[PDB]
RNA sequence: GCCUAAGACAGCGGGGAGGUUGGCUUAGAAGCAGCCAUCCUUUAAAGAGUGCGUAACAGCUCACCCGUCGAGGC
């Protein structure tokens, strides 16, 4: 349900950091 | 520069994230630009999955989009009228599918495929039709590919 | 003699024994795609087999005896590396030509060596900071961070031909997507007409 | 006794592919959480994958082929 680069399907996932 | 990138999206419900979205948004691009435009040329399409590219230009704004071939268990489906397809392939039927109507198939894919015979890209897409729980022509499609080998239907080509 | 090594010499033989020009190609390092690719274009103007190096040997000896044809037996000298028979009716130097178009760009990875000049260009690279610019501190890429991003400062040389690039200076080159080899089917020697034709020779062109 | 100079064991280098992210399931599930299937193609060969690995991909590895080595292996 969350996170920053994580996932496929609902929207989170990943970039700068 | 220019970065092209493919990602398969289901067609005309193409959204703003993920997989579309992770996609692109590192090239600096407005991300429903590249949306609408998907929904446009996947319109027919509706409700399958299908690679489309997104040639980009990240340096002066510019994208261009080419819709691809959908996958060989999605091109099966929809000659089908089917979403989703066996949870226990060779357990269930769900699932069935006429000789020529697999070939209409193959020469759609024939020309990513390694196969350069007809009657081969053939017996690659009956292969697919194991893995679903799909059956040709009445019957397990391993059977259709020994069949095909012995010249069993042959008059469906050349 | 294990039953498929005879049957083996066998096929070799036949396709020795079919056409008017043999040749012997280096099929080593060619990833599989580019293989498929090129067997697919070249399908209908030639064939080609892979096979362990002995037997394409025997092959070749055993087809000379049968022909009476000392000077393909002399073919075989050339028979190394990832040797495979292919066999065509096109005047060799068509064939060297057709095969040359049909290379392709690869990275260059650890321990071999230039066949040309590298080399880096520059402007922006695409990555955040980190470990990449505290990776062309080692090879003498000239490297800082320019609007966020990693750059380097040069279009220099790193190497000339005849010396070595070092196995990390490789893939450093493989992350900036630096392609300078070649690779494909890669003719070892040809032969046709009581001739047999090698690399050098199939290279010359019109000055 | 069988395999082995038409190349043993081990090492090292390369290849290890295409339909295809197989179906299902799942936020994700791409060889590698799980369930089911496990075919076909280019082939010298290459599992609908042996283990790492990743959120998933990626990457590394292994089977398998070729090379190199050169006398042993069950
Ligand atoms: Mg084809
Ligand atoms: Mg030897
Ligand atoms: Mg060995
Ligand atoms: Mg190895
Ligand atoms: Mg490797
Ligand atoms: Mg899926
Ligand atoms: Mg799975
Ligand atoms: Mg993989
Ligand atoms: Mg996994
Ligand atoms: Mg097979
Ligand atoms: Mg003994
Ligand atoms: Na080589
Ligand atoms: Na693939
Ligand atoms: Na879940
Ligand atoms: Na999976």
């Amino acid at each position: 349900i969350a996170s920053a680069s994580c996932t496929t399907x609902i929207c989170t996932c990943s970039c700068s950091s | 520069a220019k970065e092209v990138v493919e990602v398969l999206v289901t067609g005309g419900r193409a959204t703003a994230g993920p997989p579309l979205g992770p996609a692109i948004g590192p090239l600096g691009v407005n991300v429903m630009q590249v949306v609408k435009e998907i929904n446009e040329k996947t319109k027919d399409y509706e409700g399958m999955q299908v690679p489309v590219k997104v040639i980009v230009d990240t340096e002066t704004r510019k994208f261009e989009i080419e819709v691809g071939i959908p996958p060989t268990t999605a091109l099966i489906k929809k000659e089908l009228g089917i979403e989703t397809a066996a949870h226990e392939p060779r357990h269930e039927v769900v699932g069935n599918l006429t000789l020529e109507q697999v070939i209409k198939i193959a020469k759609m894919k024939k020309d990513a495929m390694l196969s350069y015979t007809l009657k081969n890209a053939v017996k690659e897409v009956l292969g697919t039709c194991g893995s679903m729980g799909v059956t040709v022509e009445g019957k397990d499609p391993k059977e259709v590919q020994k069949e095909i080998d012995a010249g069993v239907y042959d008059e469906y080509f050349k | 003699m294990a039953p498929w090594k005879i049957e083996e010499v066998k096929t070799l033989k036949g396709l020795i024994k079919s056409k008017p020009v043999v040749a012997i190609v280096d099929m080593m390092d060619v990833p599989a795609p580019q293989l498929q690719e090129i067997r697919d274009k070249i399908r209908d103007k030639v064939k080609l087999r892979m096979s362990r190096n002995t037997l394409i040997i025997r092959a070749l000896k055993e087809a000379a005896e049968e022909l009476n044809n000392p000077k393909l037996a002399e073919l075989a000298n050339y028979v190394e590396r990832g040797a495979a028979i292919l066999v065509t009716d096109m005047n060799p130097f068509k064939l060297y030509k057709l095969l040359e178009e049909n290379k392709s760009p690869a990275p260059v990875r650890g321990g071999q060596i230039a066949p040309c000049d590298i080399k880096v260009e520059k402007g922006s690279t695409g990555m955040p900071p980190g470990p990449f610019l505290g990776e062309l501190k080692s090879v003498g890429i000239p490297a800082a961070i320019e609007k966020g991003k990693i750059a380097i400062k040069e279009d220099k040389v790193v190497v000339k031909k005849g010396e070595v690039v070092s196995p990390k200076l490789a893939a450093v080159l493989d992350r900036l997507g630096i392609k300078p080899i070649k690779v494909g089917l890669n003719i070892l020697a040809v032969y046709e007409d009581g001739i047999i034709y090698t690399p050098d020779v199939l290279k010359v062109d019109e000055e």
